[PDB]
């Protein structure tokens, strides 16, 4: 998903939750922010890409 | 994937947010956790039966 310009990313409609959601990696320990699908969040976040 | 706190007799099982895993299961059976509370919006998805 390499970009084209340099700079800082933030984070634009990604509420905690609904549209991302808190799975922290056990054995290796760098956890992310894993984005889920339009089929398991509710419609609170489908509409919020 | 519980939207609230699964908790009886003062002990937090299922955290608000968090699925439900195998370890929370075997909490749930081995220590016989059979009565909870739910909020209002969970029964709003339910289907009635009779």
């Amino acid at each position: 998903v390499i970009t084209e310009v340099s700079g800082f990313v933030r984070f634009t409609d990604m509420i905690d939750g609904q549209t991302i959601t808190r799975q922290t990696d056990e054995l290796t320990g760098l956890s992310s922010l894993v984005v889920l699908d339009s089929a398991e969040r509710t419609a609170g976040g489908k509409d919020l890409r | 994937t519980a939207s609230f706190d699964i908790e009886a007799n003062g002990k937090v099982y299922v955290e608000k947010g968090r699925r439900i895993t195998a370890r929370h299961i075997r909490q749930l059976e081995k220590d016989d956790v059979k009565l909870i509370e739910v909020p209002v919006e969970y029964i709003a998805g339910k289907v009635v039966a009779k």
